[PDB]
């Protein structure tokens, strides 16, 4: 039985990131522009999208 | 020794993460389930969650619990710590971020504890099963039966081998620092933290300090804060934003690692046996669907294979 | 094949290069919530099992 | 300002401190697009 | 993203609907709706206690304290 | 729920005693369908709950060592909405209108 | 009326052969898969797949 | 009655694994397994607390208390 580790999303506030290929299993990478994400503390980032 | 356990862990800390049913509603909760393993045999399930058992502020304690009351961490006996799929479940151990528990079969798994008046849970959707050991569908370890070999995780907190990285947190939001104070945001800099800010008014101005800084911005929502204190680290949840460069800072060892026991399951009342020329006819009256499996000693098996779920 | 028996190959229990072929694709995560969302086909071992 | 900043042509002052880091903090972008 | 003037933003950043800006319920977690409301008046059917509780005047002096103060049933007024 | 003889408080309850009204503070006020049900808020003689499937209704309080339930024959069932028979609201999906009985 | 989040099924491994679509469908939860034809015939296709 | 050689014997009789003989869980209701243990000793590179805690040296007088009485900051340390 296989086991999906899933490290920590990037969040660029106000810019844009851009995906690389790693040497990991089945590896996926994409970037979802337009987020306005929110923590405990309120609106991460700044810029609305 | 209790505390050789928890060297590494003494090193991190809890973290609020994202939980999709904080009771009623999704919310930010400090009891957040990262994983739900539940591949042992016997019901037993561990839970990752987001809260630390058996460690306070001052050190090493199984009684006491740690979890994140905001910026600020919150270390509290544990008082109900109850885990609940389809009905109470039974808890074997805690760990830091795991909590060990023998649970019934359900459609989801339910994680919180008791703060005074406060109450924190974090349900998420997960099937747990009840996997029954050999040709028995069982559905409760049974008081005696036959003894078989079956995967169980094992409620010793001991190092075996399996480890999980722990980064430097990432940026904090909180934006509990910034206060208009004098028409005046202030950026208020908790002690031994650094606070980086973000303003955006017509005075663009962000950067880090370290200590009570008053920017050209009049209004707080032009400004965000996040606080900066790597003196504890977090697990790298899927849940938290990632920090910049290289975050990883250590090695966290899984407890209640999967391991081969014993587990003791159904035997199945004797058949009734009638013997007819060249025919054997049993009379089989299963508690639970049981298997019947048969095959000629001959040069072809001819193999029968069915379950019998009623006399 | 995604979701069969070898769905995850490995040439040992202890090998550093792990074979696996699941449709692992990243969602877009939920709105304002920092998350990573994945849908993936079920592991063919449980399948199999 | 100071000749710790630099001021962008859409009159805000480019910090020193970010000179240069993805993300432009002025309308003329005279950080990043100096980087 | 900031929010039309259709909803509310309460302090936290989030967005509320309007119709719930003062509406005795805390919908965002830092409860910035609610904390800035205020208290509107009772016909003059209704009599008020110290407290400021408005009651039906048939229920004043009537031997129940049908409000925080007995000032419905306090001697002073009766 | 949320009402007492002295005034409105959504913290207090209020039940007969008889003859007598008794007004107390909300303790322990749960609401089971063959689980436990998380109380999304109360008002007057209305409760809301999000209760998992069950045959039963369970409602009960406690005032002081007292224990007050009512249980009542009424099949709760899941609704999933779309094309796919989820038992538990999902972490993430494809959000789809729906019917749902308003928290205010 | 309010907006529910739904689970969106694991994407199926589509295979092509000489006018014909092959389908490997592994889903979580029972998910109904349908089909239409866009000729003069629909001859529609519906049915219940909870197990692969 | 004797244990495998591999096991310890519980004041109670009840065999345990070896591994387990000495460790922060007590594995027979007894609680002989761990009456006889010893207390481990920690790197040079821990303050050791006055009251016996450990605490890495780059918490010491860092403005937190860490150990159960805040040795690592009280006067006598800084
Ligand atoms: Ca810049
Ligand atoms: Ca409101
Ligand atoms: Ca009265
Ligand atoms: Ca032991
Ligand atoms: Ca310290």
């Amino acid at each position: 039985k296989y086991k999906t580790k899933v490290p920590s999303p990037v969040v660029k506030c106000c810019g844009a990131t851009q995906c690389t290929s790693k040497p990991h299993p089945d590896y996926q990478c994409q970037v979802f522009s337009g987020v306005y994400p929110f923590m405990y503390g309120g609106a991460y980032c700044f810029c609305d999208t | 020794d209790l505390d050789t356990h928890f060297t590494q862990y003494k090193l991190a800390r809890p973290y609020i993460a994202d939980c999709p049913n904080c009771g009623h509603s999704r919310c930010d909760s400090p009891i957040a389930i990262e994983e739900v393993r539940g591949d042992a045999h016997a019901g037993v399930i561990r839970i990752q969650t987001s809260a630390m058992f058996g460690l306070k502020t001052d050190g090493v304690d199984l009684a006491y619990m740690s979890f994140m009351n905001g910026k600020t961490q919150k270390s509290i006996k544990i008082d109900n710590l109850h885990v609940r799929t389809s009905a109470p479940c039974s808890l074997v151990s805690h760990h830091g971020y795991y909590i060990l528990a023998q649970c019934p079969p359900g459609d989801t798994v339910t994680v919180g504890f008791h703060d005074g008046p406060n109450r924190h849970t974090c349900t998420v959707a997960h099937k747990v099963e009840f996997r029954p050991v050999g040709r028995e569908k069982y559905r409760h370890p049974p008081e005696h039966g036959v003894e078989l070999p079956c995967n169980r995780y094992t409620h010793k907190r001991a190092d075996q081998g399996h480890y999980v990285e722990m980064h430097q947190p990432g940026l904090v939001a909180d934006h509990s620092l910034l206060s208009i104070h004098s028409a005046k945001v202030k950026i208020t800099v908790p002690s031994g933290a650094q606070v980086k800010y973000y303003c955006k008014c017509p005075d663009v101005r962000k950067g880090i300090t370290s200590s009570d800084h008053t920017t050209t911005c009049t209004d707080v929502k032009q400004c965000r804060a996040y606080l900066i204190d790597n003196k504890k680290w977090v697990y790298n949840s899927g849940r938290l934003p990632r920090g910049e460069g290289d975050t990883f800072k250590g090695k966290l060892h899984v407890p209640f690692v999967p391991v081969k026991a014993k587990c003791i399951a159904t035997l199945a009342p004797e058949p009734l046996v009638e013997h007819k020329h060249r025919t054997l006819i049993l009379h089989l009256h299963p508690d639970h669907p049981t298997l019947l499996t048969t095959r000629s000693l001959g040069s072809d098996a001819n193999p029968t294979r069915q379950w019998i779920e009623r006399p | 094949k995604a979701g069969s028996f070898g769905d995850l190959q490995s040439r040992t229990s202890t090998s550093n290069d792990l074979y696996a072929n699941t449709n692992l694709k990243l969602q877009r995560p939920q709105a304002g919530i920092v998350h990573t969302p994945f849908t993936q086909v079920p592991s063919g071992f449980e399948r199999w099992k | 300002c100071p000749a710790s900043e630099i001021q962008c042509g859409s009159g805000e002052c480019i910090h020193k401190k970010w000179r240069c880091d993805g993300d432009p903090d002025c309308k003329d972008g005279s950080d990043e697009v100096n980087c | 993203a900031k929010c039309e003037p259709s909803q509310f933003q309460c302090t936290n950043g989030r967005c509320i609907t309007l119709l719930w800006k003062c509406d005795g319920d805390e919908d965002c977690v830092d409860g910035s709706d609610e904390k800035n409301c205020v208290k509107k008046t009772c016909a003059e059917s209704d009599f008020v206690c110290n407290n400021g509780q408005c009651v039906p005047s048939r229920w004043k002096c009537d031997g129940d304290p049908d409000c925080e103060d007995g000032s419905d049933e306090s001697p002073e007024q009766c």
